[PDB]
């Protein structure tokens, strides 16, 4: 259904743009709260069987701290994603000289293509995201607390005050939807400011491993 | 256990026929179609199979349920083939082809439905009881007959000291013949007569009943199986 | 030294800490004691006694370690002992013993008889004696019964004792006061001096209350309208309990007031005074009431069960009316007049209607029985005090036993459609299905007796398995949290030293000292909050009444004080906003360390503060004093920003409550505390909070397991709860029993009922089987034949267009009918069904649909022409037919069997949104509870709330929202089952269990082994402090 | 110095300090405070804690391996 | 330093394949048969007799076919060799019993799939009467 | 527990057995040395299935005894620590239940037995029965126990069990 696709694609774009803002990238104010009515107007046509496709849905953002740390959000535009298309995207990203990119994969992914994300060079950072996962913003959920990524400077200071080690802190899986949402890797500490019923506010730090 | 395959499974041919009846014989590891059993009895004609199972031909609801069961057994038309088919999956299949028929003949005649008939001229009686079991299944499957209650005491029998000791008495008596046979075996081959006074063993009959009645473990502790505790308790 | 187990008997005279032990058992048990010059003679005489005499020693140990048996006594010299020896003297009075991993110590008292004596406030037990002095000292300091913490025979008499009717003569008062250990020695002045002295029960109980503790409670039989009436302070029925300066001025005590609870005399005394004083309170109550009980007396007899004839007619009339109503319902179903509810079937709907009629009759008749009992009646006394029994028990004794449900339903038809042979076939009447209309006193009919046995049998089976399962959980929880402890850095860590929680309970406070209270700075709206809190200095007359003449001049003389007064209110208003996000539900009840309201009341009584005279307390002192007090209260000591940030978070609620309770306006408007009173108040808060800090070295993990395991024994759309759910929560098993999901709607559709149906249909998974009526495979030689006569009229016009007719068409057909009723419920259309069949299966077959307006819907399906030109088409049609009726989803999401839609009466489900005025309001929003878990797809649906939509399956939440979301979801599920029966558990204990399971980043099943230590600090000797000291000899 | 632990003395520390001291007193150990006829060893140690004379020094082992030497006299007891 | 619950034991036993109590009885019977008649040797040691009674009493299977079927059925899964004989020897009634008795199974087996395995063993084990 | 292993044993053969087909004497000798014994490392060697191979016979200097390293397949009974296994009760005493796990004997202490159980010297024969009488452990009773630890003494393995763990008892 063409009408259903408009809402499905609109939610992905809205969540994707908010993903960069939560990560720490500079995002335009209008693109975060962009309305569905403006989704069709700014494309000018229906996505399915029309000029608006997933290829042009790609967005470019720059990190707030430094503009040279741009981010990519590519869309395969295909029922299944293979190795050949993946090699093209990173090869295309090579010209722009960018280090991180996001792929919004459809419900189906080739198992061989999954290995592309593992054998990539350390400077390559490709994160896979299912279409269903991005249709909803996990962060805004009431159960999910506020997650803040801790910089390296804070982590060293944090352990010094509490005299803690990396293993002593609570662990969090790298494949967690929240961890994937923030695009965090091993060795990163996430600050969780949850609204504790007893003390009102309780800050918890979890190490990705 | 005359079981009926569930409709949950899906297949190229299974879905078409759908639900078919499979009967597992006591000495046959695999589940053989019930229709083939009747063919082994002697009812080669397919109409006779429906006659024994379906009593009311006017009712079409039950007739459709038995149709899929005939498809599996259709290729087996001759009675000898049905006997050969059953003997194929027997516990101890015979090396020669003719032995498979004999083993199936004995299993169905003796092992299967002993109560209805034990001789060799009860094929008609055995088939009627077998058809009734299928007929009972059809009523339950269609829902026109309520499922039997597991806890219904009418479906449960109580074994008292009489029935219980009767089963035990066979254990020692059967072993008693073996002791006589084994004792005489060495005597017979030597050509001299064997005195019965030594052949009959009093300890097995006496101690056999006394053992379980005291400890409470039924059967023979020599036998490699799990015992029955909790009976013949201290008054 | 394990002792021989012996039965247990009660002994009110003994203190709760004390335990009675026979001479024989104590003789066998021995306690090694090091001899000292101060007690050299004591050991010298005891050893001389010998083993024949009870006060003797089994063995004597020399310095070298040699043990000499005293049974033989070979030489007098060997009997003589030297300093430093160890003597295994037999247990005597005053020794400390420990028995039932938390164990309570006791003080042994020797009694003549054999059976053990315990002051309960039966089962055999074995008491263990700590041989070492070090552990003996430790046991008596922390493991004693007073630090661990009334019988039902005392609570019932307590309610009668405190009744205003009770009057005690001089002679009776003497005996009661004799047993009072905490007696000053002076007889209180009689309430009624003339014509004769007569002490009221409260006056005697006033001395029982220790010190000066103030608390307000309500009796069980306290009418709601009484509080709102003008007689609230002067209770017409003495149903209000108020204590001032340790004196019970009014009110009848009961389990609610005296029994353990969030607020009770025992609980208040424990926090106000301590454990040692609280124990004396228990002992005094038990002893004094027991002596008085000999005068009043408690009994029970047939007269209690025999009610007035008026109530018997009403009970029978209600029973008769219910029986006739059930017959009417049965008749309606007999004639098909009854209409099933959309959310249930006819058979289940009938069972629901009949159950309510019978259930309502029991409650209505039972309620009348409660009113029937007079005050003198003994049955009423037990339930009124709440000591033993329940209103339902009286109902089954007097009014009616009630329905005897088996396996959650009425008596099943064991026979063919009849419960018992006597009842006719297919009988659904009250007597036939097990409804017991006869009370225990009247006697049950032979049919009812068997039905009663069937119901009782289920309870016994459930009870037998409930204990086995519940006990298993207790052992499992302890093992997984045995090593969890609070270290000296105010952190919770296990044996591996992994940080489970930064602060114990997320606040760093003990779970025993915390008291329940409700801060009043969030509930009032934007009109009441300002009036009640914001100080108003513009009204000259008001300030003069509240504050002395000098104080009013001082506040209005300099503007510096005026700015601070407004600044303090601004902080309170700022605190108001942050509370709302912290408490979306808006409940005022919260757990806090120390009770300010009670403490303020204590200050008023201590200093004799009266509200009539102006308060001399300077309002600027309140804000300044509170500011200083906040700094003094420290949870995370340090100066780094992390410690400062953590300190604010830890004491966020306490500071907010402290400022709201202690403000310039309140201290001068209602509290009226004086300057000296406020100074004492600040010191008390600092001391209480300091004592509330979680002491390092506390086995919080073991405490949590015991705190979580105890309610587990009292545990036991259809949602599985109790032990079955508790097991599944700790058992992470991927497939629960009833993994329901709650769907919350948003927007306009959330209010309308019809607009919520389309969401219900689009979430519920429906197959062709549920929407189809009948199917058949007909034969038509040529395309224009259409052997079926009825459909020939409409197929002809549709078939005129050569669609898929470019070549030969097979003469087979798969015509299938569609149920009209089912289509209406799902609001389905013929084109929608046809589109899915073609799109879902592809171009293998072609389908034809008829007009929707037709009474009967015809759907003809034929194999596609391309495939037409081995199951060519006949057998294949049979195969494909089953496939599309089983695994075809016209609309919905798999794994969803049914969706339950109903307006939620409960407040938690209802959305709470802050109104413009400010007062909390809960709107009515439709909620769709659906069986199965599809949170990943259900959330990504139109008109579905992505925030409040949460499932009860932790496993599903883990893969969708993450481990962090599971911690909150696990807490909700754990709290939901625990709070289902009305029991409550501290949040800190619940949070600890969730944190440990999720500490490793993935859900971890509680340790199934279930097999089942003060070493974080070491004592070091100092030579400098030993330079001073003189030896005792 | 630079001690970050709570100034107050925990119940567990109080129980062990008195228990160990009481055991020492029963083994002919000297008593700092004056003796007024208290025979029971626990009472002798109890008043010693009140007068802040117990020589025992509490070494609280932090989870990170560091230790802090807190004197019984320095710690604030509750009476 | 070794514990069966944690699947820690000497490295030598890793190469070894576990045996069922009923299956061992067959091996003992084969050893007993040859010693009794095939060769004239001293009577079998008391240790051999003691284990023979233990295996016979706890033998959960009648013939080799039942033993082989259970062995083949459990081999298809990822069951560890140590659990292969332990599960069959114990014959847990339900899945919950097996995990508590066998902590290792809880690591890689769900509450549902294992239940479908234990019940299969029940259909194979033969009762006296 | 029963395992299938390939062990190595150095067989000492007297020169008196250097007659024809001396390998048969070596083969039969192995059925007495490693058969019926109980090595402390691999447990009881209940039986030997077959012989893998016989190594070259090296003559020890001075001693004159030829050493034959032979590889054989045998089944051992090694009780792993912390392993739950069924047992048979052989006797009952006030100290505790005495069990029999196949060739070896395992002893159960009174403390390890659940507190609910109480020894009854009056009942003939003795059997640890609790007050409720629900579960009773008589002699020759099939019970399940967990071996907390094992010790090797005089070339034999002695095991200590417990029933504190869940689902340990008659079932």
């Amino acid at each position: 259904d063409d009408e259903e696709e408009t809402y499905r694609l609109w939610k992905i774009r809205k969540t994707i743009m908010q993903l960069c803002h939560d990560r720490g990238y500079l995002v335009t104010q209008d693109e975060l709260d962009q309305t569905l009515e403006e989704f069709k107007a700014q494309f000018g046509d229906k996505p399915s069987e029309g000029r608006p496709r997933r290829t042009d849905l790609t967005v470019l953002v720059a990190h707030n701290d430094d503009p040279t740390d741009q981010m990519f959000v590519f869309f395969p535009e295909e029922p299944k994603v293979g190795i050949k298309t993946i090699k093209v995207y990173c090869q295309r990203m090579q010209e722009e000289n960018i280090t991180r990119a996001l792929i919004v994969v459809q419900q189906g992914m080739t198992p061989s293509a999954k290995q592309s994300l593992v054998d990539m060079a350390p400077k390559y950072i490709l994160e896979q995201f299912l279409q269903q996962e991005l249709l909803i913003n996990i962060t805004e959920h009431e159960l999910v607390p506020e997650h803040v990524v801790m910089t390296k400077e804070e982590v060293t200071e944090l352990l010094a005050r509490y005299k803690l080690r990396e293993n002593q802190l609570p662990r969090i899986q790298a494949g967690d939807p929240v961890a994937r949402y923030f695009g965090i890797k091993r060795g990163q500490v996430v600050k969780i400011i949850r609204p504790s019923e007893t003390a009102g506010r309780y800050i918890t730090y979890r190490l990705v491993q | 256990w005359v079981s009926m395959l569930a409709r949950g499974g899906q297949g190229a041919k299974k879905s078409a026929i759908g639900q078919r009846i499979v009967a597992t014989l006591p000495y046959i590891k695999q589940e053989v179609p019930i229709i083939i059993v009747f063919r082994a009895l002697g009812f080669v004609s397919d109409r006779d199979i429906l006659e024994h199972i379906i009593y009311d031909f006017e009712d079409p609801e039950m007739m459709e349920m038995v149709k899929p069961s005939l498809d599996e057994a259709f290729v087996i038309q001759e009675q000898n083939v049905a006997l050969n088919f059953i003997g194929s999956r027997g516990a101890k299949p015979g090396v020669t082809k003719e032995k498979r028929i004999k083993y199936a003949k004995e299993v169905l005649q003796k092992e299967m439905l002993p109560h209805v008939g034990v001789s060799d001229f009860c094929e008609t009686k055995k088939a009627y009881f077998l058809g009734y079991m299928v007929h009972r299944l059809l009523l339950a499957a269609l829902g026109r007959r309520e499922l039997d209650d597991r806890d219904h005491y009418g479906n449960k029998r109580l074994d008292l000291a009489g029935p219980l000791l009767a089963f035990l008495f066979r254990g020692m008596f059967k072993n008693l013949l073996k002791e006589v046979r084994i004792y005489a075996q060495k005597f017979i081959d030597r050509g001299k007569d064997f005195n019965l006074e030594l052949a009959i063993k009093t300890r097995i009959i006496s101690d056999g009943l006394k053992y379980s009645l005291a400890t409470g473990n039924w059967g023979d502790q020599k036998k490699a199986h799990q015992a029955r505790a909790g009976v013949s308790q201290v008054l | 030294d394990f002792s021989a187990r012996t039965v247990i008997t009660p002994d009110p005279n003994l203190s709760i800490d004390q335990v009675g032990v026979p001479r024989s058992i104590a003789a066998n048990m021995t306690f090694a004691e090091i001899v000292t010059p101060f007690n050299i003679d004591r050991l010298q005489e005891l050893v001389r006694r010998g083993n024949s005499q009870y006060p003797g020693a089994k063995y004597i140990i020399r310095d070298n370690g040699d043990r000499i048996d005293l049974r033989f006594h070979p030489k007098p010299s060997d009997l003589h002992l030297q300093t430093g020896y160890k003597v295994e003297r037999h247990m005597c009075d005053g020794d400390i013993v420990i028995f039932n991993m938390s164990m309570m110590g006791h003080r042994v008292r020797i009694l003549p008889w054999s059976t053990f004596r315990l002051n309960l406030s039966g089962d055999e037990m074995n008491l263990h004696l700590p041989q070492s002095l070090e552990t003996r000292a430790e046991i008596q300091e922390l493991a004693m019964v007073p630090r661990m913490i009334i019988v039902q025979d005392t609570l019932t008499a307590v309610r009668k004792f405190t009744k205003r009717d009770v009057f005690l003569e001089r002679g009776e008062v003497m005996n009661l006061l004799m047993f009072l250990s905490t007696w000053d020695g002076k007889v209180p002045q009689p309430a009624i001096l003339k014509p004769r002295p007569l002490w009221t029960g409260k006056q005697i109980f006033s001395l029982i209350i220790p010190g000066h503790i103030n608390c307000i409670r309500t009796h069980s039989t306290h009418p709601d309208d009484e509080d709102s009436g003008p007689y609230k302070h002067i209770s017409p029925g003495d149903t209000k309990v108020v204590v001032e300066n340790g004196e019970l001025i009014m009110g009848i005590l009961c389990k609610k007031s005296l029994g353990t609870s969030a607020g009770s005399l025992v609980h208040i005394s424990y926090l106000e005074m301590g454990h040692d004083i609280t124990r004396l309170f228990y002992s005094n109550i038990q002893t004094v009431i027991n002596n008085w009980l000999l005068i009043e007396g408690h009994t029970i007899g047939i007269g209690d069960s025999i009610a007035d004839s008026k109530t018997y007619q009403d009970i029978q009339n209600t029973i008769k009316k219910a029986k006739q109503d059930v017959i009417e319902v049965i008749e309606k179903a007999h004639n098909n007049e009854l209409e099933p509810t959309p959310g249930n079937t006819l058979r289940q709907t009938f069972e629901n209607q009949v159950n309510r009629i019978l259930n309502d009759a029991r409650d209505k008749t039972g309620s009348s029985a409660q009113k029937s009992l007079s005050e003198y009646n003994n049955f009423k006394s037990m339930v009124v005090s709440g000591a033993k029994g329940s209103k339902i028990n009286i109902s089954q004794v007097i009014a009616v036993v009630g329905q005897q449900n088996v396996e959650g339903k009425r008596i099943p038809f064991g026979f063919k459609h009849r419960t018992l042979p006597h009842f006719i076939k297919d009988d659904y009447g009250p007597e036939s299905r097990g409804f017991v209309e006869n009370s225990y006193l009247a006697g049950l009919t032979p049919t009812e007796f068997f039905f009663h046995a069937m119901g009782g049998r289920e309870g016994l089976i459930d009870t037998a398995v409930k204990t086995a399962e519940t006990g298993y959980i207790q052992r499992r929880l302890i093992k997984s949290m045995e090593s969890v402890m609070v270290k000296y850095d105010a952190t919770v860590r296990n044996s591996i030293n992994q940080v489970v929680q930064l602060r114990y309970g997320e606040d760093g406070l003990a779970g025993e000292s915390v008291e329940f209270q409700n801060l009043a700075t969030l509930k009032p709206s934007n009109k009441a909050f300002e009036k009640k809190f914001r100080f108003d200095y513009t009204n000259e007359r008001a300030l003069r009444r509240t504050l002395q003449e000098d104080l009013v001049k001082d506040v209005l003389s300099n503007a510096h004080i005026q700015n601070e007064l407004e600044r303090e209110f601004e902080r309170m208003r700022e605190d108001r906003e942050v509370l709302r996000v912290i408490f979306p539900t808006g409940d005022s009840k919260v757990v806090l360390p120390c009770n300010l309201l009670r403490m303020i009341w204590n200050a008023q009584k201590i200093f004799h503060i009266n509200p009539r005279l102006p308060s001399d307390l300077h309002p600027i002192k309140v804000v300044e004093g509170v500011k200083e007090l906040s700094k003094k209260l420290v949870i995370v000591n340090g100066d780094d920003p992390l410690s400062r940030q953590a300190q604010e978070n830890a004491t966020l609620l306490f500071n907010i409550h402290l400022r709201s309770t202690l403000c310039s306006r309140r201290m001068a408007e209602e509290f009226r505390l004086s300057g000296e009173a406020f100074d004492w108040l600040l010191g008390e808060i600092e001391s209480k909070f300091n004592q509330a800090i979680a002491h390092p070295g506390e086995m919080v993990g073991a405490l949590a397991a015991q705190s979580l395991g105890e309610p587990a024994t009292q545990m036991t759309k259809n949602v599985t709860l109790g032990v079955p759910r508790l097991k599944e929560l700790i058992n992470i098993s991927k497939k629960p029993k009833t993994p329901s999901l709650t769907v919350f709607l948003l927007g306009q559709s959330a209010r309308d009922a019809e607009r919520a149906k389309d969401i219900l249909c689009r979430l519920e998974h429906t197959t062709l089987r549920k929407v189809t009526a009948n199917t058949a495979i007909y034969y038509d030689p040529n395309p224009q034949s259409t052997v079926v006569a009825e459909d020939q009229e409409w197929v002809n016009v549709y078939y005129e267009m050569p669609d898929f007719d470019v070549a030969r068409i097979s003469p087979w057909l798969l015509r299938v009918e569609l149920d009209r009723k089912h289509m209406t419920d799902r609001k389905l259309t013929m084109e929608q069904i046809a589109e899915k069949i073609n799109a879902g299966f592809g171009d293998d077959l072609n389908c034809i649909f008829n007009d929707d307006n037709a009474e009967k819907l015809v759907l003809r399906i034929r194999i596609m022409n391309s495939d037409e030109n081995k199951m060519d088409d006949d057998v294949f049609l049979r195969c494909i037919e089953s496939n599309m009726l089983t695994d075809m989803t016209l609309q919905g999401i798999e794994q969803i069997s049914k969706v339950y839609m109903h307006l939620p009466q409960t407040d938690n489900k209802k959305k709470i949104i802050i109104t413009e005025d400010g007062e909390f309001k809960a709107l009515q929003e439709w909620i769709l509870e659906t069986d199965g878990v599809s949170l990943m797809r259900v959330l990504s649906e139109k008109d579905v709330d992505p925030v409040r939509t949460t499932s009860n399956d932790i496993v599903e939440i883990f893969t969708v929202l993450g481990i962090e979301a599971v911690r909150k979801a696990l807490e909700r599920e754990l709290y939901h089952v625990i709070s289902f029966d009305g029991s409550y558990v501290n949040y800190r204990h619940l949070a600890l269990l969730c944190d440990t399971m999720t500490c490793r980043g993935h859900l971890m099943a509680i340790t199934r082994h279930g097999v089942n230590g003060t070493g974080c600090f070491d004592l070091l000797l100092d030579a400098e402090k030993c330079k001073y000291g003189m030896e005792i000899p | 110095q630079k001690r970050i632990t709570t100034p107050y003395m925990t119940k567990y520390e109080r129980a062990r300090v008195l228990g160990t001291r009481a055991l020492q007193i029963a083994m002919c150990a000297p008593v700092m405070v004056e003796l007024e006829g208290e025979t029971d060893p626990l009472l002798i140690a109890m008043k010693e804690l009140k007068a802040r004379k117990i020589p025992i020094i509490i070494r609280r082992y932090l989870p990170d391996g560091s230790y802090e030497d807190w004197g019984v006299d320095e710690l604030i007891i509750s009476d | 330093e070794e514990d069966a619950s944690q699947l820690i034991f000497p490295k030598e036993f890793e190469t070894a394949e576990t045996l069922l109590n009923s299956e061992v009885h067959m091996l003992l019977e084969h050893r007993k048969q040859q010693n009794e008649s095939a060769e004239d040797e001293q009577e079998l040691s008391e240790v051999f007799m003691k284990t023979l009674n233990y295996t016979a009493r706890f033998s959960r299977f009648k013939n080799r076919e039942t033993i082989a079927s259970v062995r083949s059925l459990l081999l298809q899964k990822k069951l560890h060799k140590f659990e292969l004989a332990c599960l069959a020897n114990l014959c847990p009634e339900t899945a919950e019993e097996s995990k508590a008795l066998i902590p290792s199974l809880e690591g890689r087996f769900e509450d549902e799939e294992l239940q479908q395995i234990l019940d299969d063993i029940q259909t194979k084990r033969s009762f006296q009467y | 527990m029963f395992y299938h292993i390939s062990l190595e044993h150095e067989i000492l053969l007297h020169p008196r057995y250097f007659g024809p087909n001396l390998l048969n004497t070596v083969k039969q000798k192995l059925f007495t040395e490693v058969e019926g014994t109980c090595t402390g490392k691999y447990g009881f060697v209940i039986a030997v299935t077959t012989i893998d191979n016989i190594g070259a016979g090296v003559i020890q200097p001075g001693r004159g005894f030829v050493l034959y390293p032979v590889k054989y397949k045998a089944i051992v009974f090694r009780p792993f620590k912390g392993e739950v296994v069924d047992a048979v009760v052989t006797q009952v005493n006030k100290v505790g239940l005495f069990t029999e796990i196949g060739p070896m004997s395992c002893f159960i202490s009174r403390h390890s037995i659940p507190s609910e159980m109480e020894f009854d010297p009056n009942s003939n024969p003795p059997c640890y029965k609790t007050m409720d009488e629900d579960i009773v452990i008589q002699q020759d009773d099939e019970i399940r126990l967990k071996i907390v630890g094992t010790r090797v003494d005089k070339n034999d393995i002695f095991a200590i069990g417990s029933l504190m763990d869940d689902y340990l008892g008659l079932v």
